[PDB]
């Protein structure tokens, strides 16, 4: 709600869209095929986008932190693409089953406050407990935010937003790489990244 | 929504508010201004009149030539003012040529 | 005066608004639905420009970006047409082995049993064997991998991409105006010489240096994978000069004008290659380069900004004579004002060649290992036939739209327009006359030599043993065409075809290609049947756009249209007085016409062409030679034709052709159901369609958009689409079972 | 003002205002009457600048390894023709630092980053000198004319503060831009024909003119 | 993009989609149970 008439524009020289007037964080213009001119198209796909990021950091995370440490001698976790198989105490369909209850208990709450904005915020068993953020995708409270870190008042919570959300993007297409690579080559990220390092001016995509 | 409509008309001209979504002899039918109507179904010229201003929906209007509603002529029976209107009545030969 | 260019910028915008309100082109349609008949005509109105406006620069942007569109869609067919070569298809093992080896594009699924149509096609492949001919048009061209194939796939892609790109780009962006369109005389210049004389002169490049090096490869025996890259054979060019000297001079000659030192590869032979069966690639050649300078010559006939050339409206007014008036005079301004001429005429023209594309392509075989397959022979004269008829049938629908909507002496008057409008009256009495007397005497001896053979009188028939009916001018021009070459054609060896004679017979794999065809008083019977056909269809779509615009009964018919159902039952009843009507008429008569065509076509390659040929040299024939003596009466064409060889269709069910024996159940189906549309009218439709209403209506359950029962001109339109969608498919799926199964 | 081939229609539009102007023609490409897409005058008076500037930079480029082989410690096997260095591997191929694809990615990517941005200085005249660019943005405003932008960048040296000035230069620029045009399609059609190289092909003509032009239409390859 | 929305629930596209996935869902039905006559489970 501070509607930066000027700001970066990722094609410099375009006049921005109509419905991207610059209050919303990350705001860059971009939207050619015109897929967010809607108010609640857009509010929707701003939350879909934050969980994707939010999704997609976890899952770098634990891709490119374990590989470069596996890489290197400190641990023996399997090859993120084949550790889908490499079996645990009980099988997969089950451990499926307990994680969609767990996950999809949390997804449905998120989803009521989606719908309806802080009619979820507190306990049943318990109603003196109460999340304290006021926010829609930003749920606050002890929970999610017991380091107090994020509620602030602007010109500081819009920037950690922005931060976060270009972290996200960037965090998206890095595991859309890790799948593209590893299904392209037969090998994992690191010995790629590697490789093309030890020639970089031959070993590219363009080897096949 | 109800805007003023204005008929020149050997009684003069008079005018009498009434909603868009209304055809226009129903309207001048309300306050009194008498009109000539045969069909009151869009099939017939007795109600034909032609425009001073604005310009009249004339969607659910037929038997009409491909022009008729491109060069002034309207029925009033089968209109929907979408303006503040002037137009015509009795104007159905000098329509009939 | 002079020519350029002449463009608006963003004449409409790119939108999806208009795609949300159905009917936006007509005001009428627009408006929204009451009935049902509202969904029909939005379709039946759809690409009737000239109808949703008045303007002709509307109208031709329109039909521009449609045209474009066209070819986008053509491009995708022939993308996925060279993919599935690529793909699914045992195209290198019949390049291997072409004598054995039946072609197979398309595999399916094995979801409920159906891969049982994925048939032993030979060469370790299960699939449904083609008939369009791709393999020899592939061989012709060189074509020796499945890289290839790949590759023209992609440009086949990117071709339709780049089309429907264009198609946007010229009505949203970039909108020619009617002054550049009216420009007939640059038209012509460009399309004459950059059109088809580059392109056939380019073409005549890649035989020269793809097609004639790999085809003489081939037929040496070599194994396909062996053969050098085309490139190679540009590159290296002693690959060249070995298999043709001439190819070390290299274009001296072409200017030092010796161009006999080419007689190396440039021919004048004529006849069939007897490895192959087909024609000369040393003719075609030669063929497309004389082609390409004869057109490159004529696209400079028109005067465009230089002065020179030709005014067409100069030559069009100095034509004109004591018996015509003042004619010619008046054309030039109508045939640049409508779009309706322009595609009567263009149609009639593209129809006409069709046929001929059929016969010629039958007589004188172009592709390599084409004669000798016979099941492809025979789709493609069919398939073109078909296609040519329903193109001069759509001509006269457009010249009747012309008499309609169009014509008009106030404005643009043309004499011999005027005149034939005025004798009009004999015209039709004249052909009315011809083709009662050409149906007694070819049809009547038909019924004549059938009531002659059941009352046990054969020496009374028409037939060559009791009665001759030899018809001495094809005979006689057949041996003329025999003994051309070397006296009225001293620079050719064999003669064009091998049916004209001469005793020369052609074989392949043990099979006939081709041989002398022996014309009896079968052939001249046949023939007056197919002159009769035509003359009675010429009949109804001449009598059809002659008084399409007034009549003795109707004085004032143009002010009904061009499409209605009647005048009313009054003046006697006046159902089908439309043009329209005679177009529908029209429809079943070449249907009639055209299936006569290629029945006697399939029946007479079987009895005395084709067949297969003993190493001893007799050839037997497929059908034993049984045209000659049966052909003349209708029960031999009902016993010996059809009855006798539809068994291999209903003989398909367990096989590979199983679905040819589906397709002729549903095909004689959907025949049979086209009958209660064109029996039947609408009155007892909708009244029918009443109680049904109130049955729903007790239930709450009623529609808002209230049903109807389809228009008049409706009725007629779905009968004779089902009627030719029926009658086609039966045919097909007989013709295409039968020369399947036995070969 | 010479006229070559000029006619009454080409002359009517062809003024005078454009350097070089010489009322030529003769297919009327420069008519303002029905102008569109890509057929604007403008646009083609700037893109004829275009390819003028790119041909006298790749005219004289294509020639110079090849005559720099016969002069110096320049090393033969890098005194290729302008055909046989990669740019049609079917007649000639080279191994640099890099793969030949990677090159053409990573060119790509550079001119992109050049001629969109000069492009955009064509659509929305002085866009560039106003988004944030690393600095790089106050000698990227323009100069109102896209074929002539200045600024501190492509004008260091100050040449032609004036009209006479601006005029004359622009005159020479446009002319040796249309001599580098004629040749590079000459380079082109000899290298195919005679199929040796433009400079071995000059050397090949000065010493005897037996074999000019009308010889090589035997066309050896 | 709401004009588009709209679009596609037009009558012939809706249908064409509605029958798509319909027959998606029969055919891997009976790539799954092939050859039933009867219900042969209670
Ligand atoms: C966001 C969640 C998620 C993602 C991205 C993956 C991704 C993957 N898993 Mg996993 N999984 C995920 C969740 C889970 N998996 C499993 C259980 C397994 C098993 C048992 C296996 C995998 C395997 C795989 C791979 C399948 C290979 C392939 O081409 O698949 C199909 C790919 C697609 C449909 C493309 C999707 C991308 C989209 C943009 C389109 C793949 C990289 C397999 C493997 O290791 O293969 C070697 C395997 O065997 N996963 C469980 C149960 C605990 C999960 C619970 O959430
Ligand atoms: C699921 C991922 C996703 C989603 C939902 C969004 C959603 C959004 N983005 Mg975003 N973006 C993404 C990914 C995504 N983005 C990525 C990965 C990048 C880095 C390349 C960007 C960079 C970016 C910029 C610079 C900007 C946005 C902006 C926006 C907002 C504008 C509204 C809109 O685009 O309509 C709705 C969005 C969708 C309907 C999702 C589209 C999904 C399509 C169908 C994917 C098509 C396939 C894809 C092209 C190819 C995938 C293969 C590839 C990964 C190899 C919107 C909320 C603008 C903004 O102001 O942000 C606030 C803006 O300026 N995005
Ligand atoms: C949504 C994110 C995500 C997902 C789906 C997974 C999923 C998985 N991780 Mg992983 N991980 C993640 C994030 C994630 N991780 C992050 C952010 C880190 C820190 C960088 C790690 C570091 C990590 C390590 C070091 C290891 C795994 C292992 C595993 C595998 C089984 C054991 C396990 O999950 O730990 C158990 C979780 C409990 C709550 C118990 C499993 C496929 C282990 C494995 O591969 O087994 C050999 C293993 O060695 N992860
Ligand atoms: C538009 C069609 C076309 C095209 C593109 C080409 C192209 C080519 N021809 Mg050619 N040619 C053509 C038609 C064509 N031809 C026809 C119709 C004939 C019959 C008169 C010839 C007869 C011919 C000869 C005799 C020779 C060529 C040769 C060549 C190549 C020489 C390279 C060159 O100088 O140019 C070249 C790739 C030369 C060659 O083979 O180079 C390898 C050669 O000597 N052509
Ligand atoms: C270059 C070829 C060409 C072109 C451009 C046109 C163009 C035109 N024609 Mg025309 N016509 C042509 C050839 C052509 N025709 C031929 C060959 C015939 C002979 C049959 C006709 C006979 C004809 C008639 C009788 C009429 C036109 C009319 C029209 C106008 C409106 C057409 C329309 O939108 O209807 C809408 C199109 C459809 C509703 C599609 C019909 C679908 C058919 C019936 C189904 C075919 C079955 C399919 C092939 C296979 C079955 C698939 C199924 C099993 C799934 C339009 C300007 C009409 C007019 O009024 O002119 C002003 C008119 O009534 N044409
Ligand atoms: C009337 C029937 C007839 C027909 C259809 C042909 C047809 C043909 N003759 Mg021919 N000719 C004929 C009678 C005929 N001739 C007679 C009666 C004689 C005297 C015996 C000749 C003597 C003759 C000779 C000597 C030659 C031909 C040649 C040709 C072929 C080339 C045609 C040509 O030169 O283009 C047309 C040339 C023009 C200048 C256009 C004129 C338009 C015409 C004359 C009207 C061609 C297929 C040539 C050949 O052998 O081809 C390989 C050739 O050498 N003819
Ligand atoms: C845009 C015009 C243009 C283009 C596309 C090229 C392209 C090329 N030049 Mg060239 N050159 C040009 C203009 C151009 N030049 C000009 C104007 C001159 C001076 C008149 C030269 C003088 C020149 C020489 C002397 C050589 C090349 C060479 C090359 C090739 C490799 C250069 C290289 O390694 O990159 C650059 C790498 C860097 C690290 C910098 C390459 C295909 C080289 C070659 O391949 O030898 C045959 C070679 O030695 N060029
Ligand atoms: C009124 C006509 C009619 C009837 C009654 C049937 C009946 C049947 N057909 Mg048949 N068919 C027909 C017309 C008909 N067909 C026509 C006209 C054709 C030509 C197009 C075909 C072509 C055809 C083929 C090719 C096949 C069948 C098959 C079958 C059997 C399938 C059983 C099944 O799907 O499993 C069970 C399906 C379900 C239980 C679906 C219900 C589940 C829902 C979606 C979930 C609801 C949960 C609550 C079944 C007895 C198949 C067969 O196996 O034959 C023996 C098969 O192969 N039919
Ligand atoms: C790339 C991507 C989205 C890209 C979308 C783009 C570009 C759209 C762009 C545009 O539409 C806009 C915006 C606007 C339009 O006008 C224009 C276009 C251009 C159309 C999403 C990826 C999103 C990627 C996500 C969310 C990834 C999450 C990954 C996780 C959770 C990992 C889980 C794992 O646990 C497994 C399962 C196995 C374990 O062993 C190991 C690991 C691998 C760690
Ligand atoms: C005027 C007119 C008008 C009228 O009306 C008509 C007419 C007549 C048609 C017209 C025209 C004429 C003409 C002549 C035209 C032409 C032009 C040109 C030639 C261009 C070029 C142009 C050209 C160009 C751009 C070029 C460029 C180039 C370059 C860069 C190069 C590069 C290179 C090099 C260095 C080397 C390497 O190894 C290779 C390469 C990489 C390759
Ligand atoms: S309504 Fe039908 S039956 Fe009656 S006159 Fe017209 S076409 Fe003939
Ligand atoms: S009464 Fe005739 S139109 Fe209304
Ligand atoms: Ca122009």
């Amino acid at each position: 709600t501070v509607a930066e008439p000027d700001r970066p524009l990722w094609f410099p020289g375009s006049t921005p869209p109509p419905w991207l007037d610059g209050s919303l964080p990350g705001d860059f213009g971009f939207d050619p095929l015109g897929l967010g001119s809607d108010p609640e198209s857009l509010r929707w796909n701003v939350q879909a986008e934050l969980v994707h990021s939010r999704w997609a950091m976890l899952g770098a995370a634990g891709i490119f932190i374990p590989e470069f440490l596996t890489k290197l001698g400190i641990l023996n976790t399997p090859s993120w693409y084949t550790a889908g198989e490499q079996e645990y105490f009980t099988d997969t369909t089950t451990l499926f089953i307990v994680e969609l209850v767990f996950i999809g208990w949390a997804e449905g709450r998120r989803w009521a406050d989606i719908l309806n904005p802080g009619c979820v915020n507190t306990d049943p068993i318990f109603p003196n407990n109460k999340l304290t953020g006021t926010d829609v995708g930003y749920p606050g409270g002890l929970w999610f935010d017991p380091l107090g870190w994020g509620s602030a008042s602007p010109q500081k919570l819009k920037e950690l937003r922005t931060k976060e959300i270009k972290n996200g993007r960037l965090a998206m297409l890095a595991v859309m790489g890790a799948w593209f690579q590893h299904i392209y080559t037969g090998t994992g990220p690191i010995d790629n990244l590697f490789a093309h390092l030890a020639d970089p001016g031959h070993a590219t995509i363009f080897a096949a | 929504a109800s805007y003023k409509v204005k008929l020149v008309t050997p009684d003069g001209t008079q005018e009498f508010e009434c909603p868009s979504d209304v055809y226009i002899l129903d309207h001048a039918e309300e306050v009194g201004i008498d009109l000539p109507y045969s069909c009151r179904a869009g099939s017939c010229s007795s109600c034909a009149g032609k425009v001073v201003g604005g310009e009249v929906d004339q969607s659910d209007g037929s038997f009409l030539d491909d022009e008729q509603i491109e060069a002034g002529f309207v029925l009033t029976c089968v209109a929907y003012p979408t303006s503040d209107v002037v137009i015509e009545t009795h104007k159905e030969e000098d329509l009939t040529a | 005066p002079e020519v350029k260019i002449l463009v608006d910028r963003d004449p409409i915008k790119t939108s999806f608004e208009q795609w949300a309100k159905p009917g936006h082109f007509s005001r009428t349609i627009a408006k929204g639905p009451d009935t049902t008949t509202w969904i029909w005509n939005l379709h039946a109105d759809a690409h009737d420009f000239d109808s949703h406006t008045s303007d002709l620069e509307e109208i031709s942007r329109k039909v521009f970006s449609a045209h474009f569109g066209q070819l986008s869609i053509i491009f995708l067919w022939l993308s996925g047409m060279y993919f599935h070569g690529a793909r699914f298809s045992n195209y290198e093992a019949w390049l291997n082995d072409p004598t054995h080896i039946r072609p197979s594009a398309q595999v399916v699924w094995p979801i409920v049993g159906q891969e049982i149509l994925n048939g032993d096609v030979g060469g370790g492949f299960r699939g449904i064997q083609i008939t369009s001919g791709f393999f020899q048009i592939w061989r012709a061209s060189g074509i020796t991998s499945e890289l290839q194939l790949y590759c023209t796939a992609i440009g086949a892609l990117v071709f339709a991409a780049l089309m429907l790109f264009a198609g946007w780009f010229h009505y949203h962006k970039a909108a020619p105006k009617l002054v550049w369109f009216q420009d007939v005389e640059s038209m012509l210049n460009h399309h004459l010489a950059g059109l088809l004389g580059l392109g056939s002169l380019s073409w005549a490049g890649h035989q020269v240096h793809v097609s004639l090096p790999i085809n003489q490869f081939l037929n040496a025996g070599v194994d396909p994978k062996e053969i050098p890259l085309p490139h190679e054979f540009i590159l290296n060019r002693d690959l060249l000069a070995q298999l043709y000297p001439s190819f070390a001079e290299g274009a001296t000659p072409f200017f030092t004008l010796n161009w006999s030192k080419y007689a190396d590869f440039l021919t004048f032979r004529g006849g069939l290659d007897p490895l192959t069966g087909g024609l000369w690639l040393t003719d075609i050649a030669h063929h497309h380069l004389a082609i390409a300078i004869l057109f490159l010559i004529a696209g400079h006939m028109y005067r465009t900004n230089w002065g020179i050339g030709h005014g067409i409206k100069d030559i069009l007014e100095a034509h004109k004579g004591p018996f015509t008036g003042q004619g010619h005079k008046g054309l030039y301004e109508i045939l640049t004002t409508s779009w309706h001429a322009q595609l009567s005429i263009n149609l009639a023209m593209l129809g006409s060649l069709t046929i001929i594309v059929a016969h010629h392509m039958y007589a004188m075989p172009p592709y390599p290992y084409l004669a000798t397959d016979y099941g492809t022979q025979l789709s493609l004269f069919t398939h073109h036939m078909w296609i040519g008829g329903f193109l001069i049938v759509g001509a006269a629908a457009h010249a009747a739209i012309f008499m309609v909507r169009d014509y008009d002496p106030t404005t643009r008057y043309n004499d011999l327009l005027d005149r034939v409008l005025r004798h009009r009256d004999a015209i039709i009495s004249h052909l009315n006359w011809v083709c009662i007397f050409l149906g007694f005497h070819s049809f009547g001896l038909y019924i004549h030599n059938d009531t002659m053979s059941a009352l046990g009188r054969p020496q009374d028939m028409f037939s060559d043993t009791a009665i001759q009916l030899q018809p001495v001018f094809a005979q006689w021009i057949q041996n003329t065409h025999a003994l051309a070459p070397g006296t009225t054609a001293p620079g050719a060896t064999t003669s064009t075809s091998l049916t004209w004679g001469g005793g020369d017979l052609v074989s392949v794999g043990g099979k006939v290609a081709l041989l002398p065809i022996p014309l009896g008083t079968a052939d001249f019977l046949v023939h007056h049947i197919h002159a009769f056909t035509i003359h009675v269809t010429v009949l109804i779509l001449l009598k059809g756009v002659l008084f399409a615009r007034s009549s003795r009964l109707i004085p004032d018919k143009a002010n009904l249209g061009f499409r209605f159902p009647c005048d009313g039952p009054g003046r006697g009843g006046t159902c089908q007085v439309s043009a329209w009507d005679h177009v529908f008429l029209g429809l079943f008569w070449m249907y009639n016409a055209i299936s006569v065509v290629i029945f006697h076509f399939s029946w007479k390659m079987q009895s005395d062409v084709w067949g297969s040929i003993n190493d001893q040299g007799v050839v037997t024939h497929i059908t034993g030679g049984n045209f000659a003596q049966s052909s003349i009466t209708i029960n031999g064409w009902l016993r010996d034709f059809l009855w006798a060889q539809a068994s291999q269709v209903i003989q398909s069910y367990g096989s590979s052709l199983s679905a040819y024996g589906l397709f002729f159940l549903g095909a004689h189906f959907v025949w049979a159901f086209s009958l209660m549309f064109l029996f039947s009218g609408r009155g007892y439709w909708q009244e029918l369609i009443e109680s049904i209403v109130w049955a729903h209506n007790k239930l709450k359950v009623a529609p808002a958009t209230q049903p109807r029962a389809l228009s008049i001109v409706q009725g007629r339109a779905v009968g004779v689409t089902h009627y030719l969608l029926g009658g086609i498919a039966t045919t097909w799926a007989f013709f295409l079972a039968r020369i399947i199964a036995v070969g | 003002r010479p006229l070559w081939f000029a006619s009454k229609q080409s002359l009517s539009y062809l003024d005078g205002s454009l350097p070089g102007d010489y009322g030529f023609d003769p297919l009327g490409l420069s008519d303002p009457e029905g102008t569109g897409g890509f057929i604007e005058p403008r646009w083609l008076a700037y893109g004829e600048v275009i390819n003028g500037r790119f041909a006298m930079l790749g005219a004289v480029g294509a020639i110079a390894p090849e005559y720099l082989g016969k002069v110096g410690l320049i090393p033969q096997e890098t005194a290729l023709a302008w055909f046989q260095t990669g740019v049609i591997p079917p007649a000639g191929t080279y191994n640099y630092w890099a793969d030949n694809y990677t090159l053409f990615v990573l060119e790509m990517a550079l001119m992109g980053f050049a001629e969109h941005r000069r492009f955009q200085d064509w659509a929305k005249p002085g866009s560039m000198g106003k988004q944030y660019f690393l600095g790089l943005e106050k000698g990227f405003g323009g100069s109102g004319n896209p074929a002539y932008p200045g600024g501190p960048f492509f004008n260091p040296l100050g040449f032609g503060k004036d009209e006479k000035s601006l005029k004359e230069l622009k005159l020479k620029e446009v002319k040796n831009g249309r001599l580098a045009m004629l040749a590079i399609l000459g380079y082109f059609i000899q290298g195919l024909v005679t199929g040796v190289g433009p400079y071995q092909n000059l050397l090949d003509h000065v010493a005897d003119p037996v074999n000019n032009n009308v010889l090589t239409s035997l066309k050896f390859h | 993009m709401r004009d588009l929305k709209t679009y596609l629930s037009v009558a012939p596209v809706a249908s064409t989609l509605w029958f798509a996935a319909l027959a998606g869902l029969l055919i891997e039905i009976n790539r799954f149970f092939p050859d039933a006559l009867t219900f042969p489970f209670f």
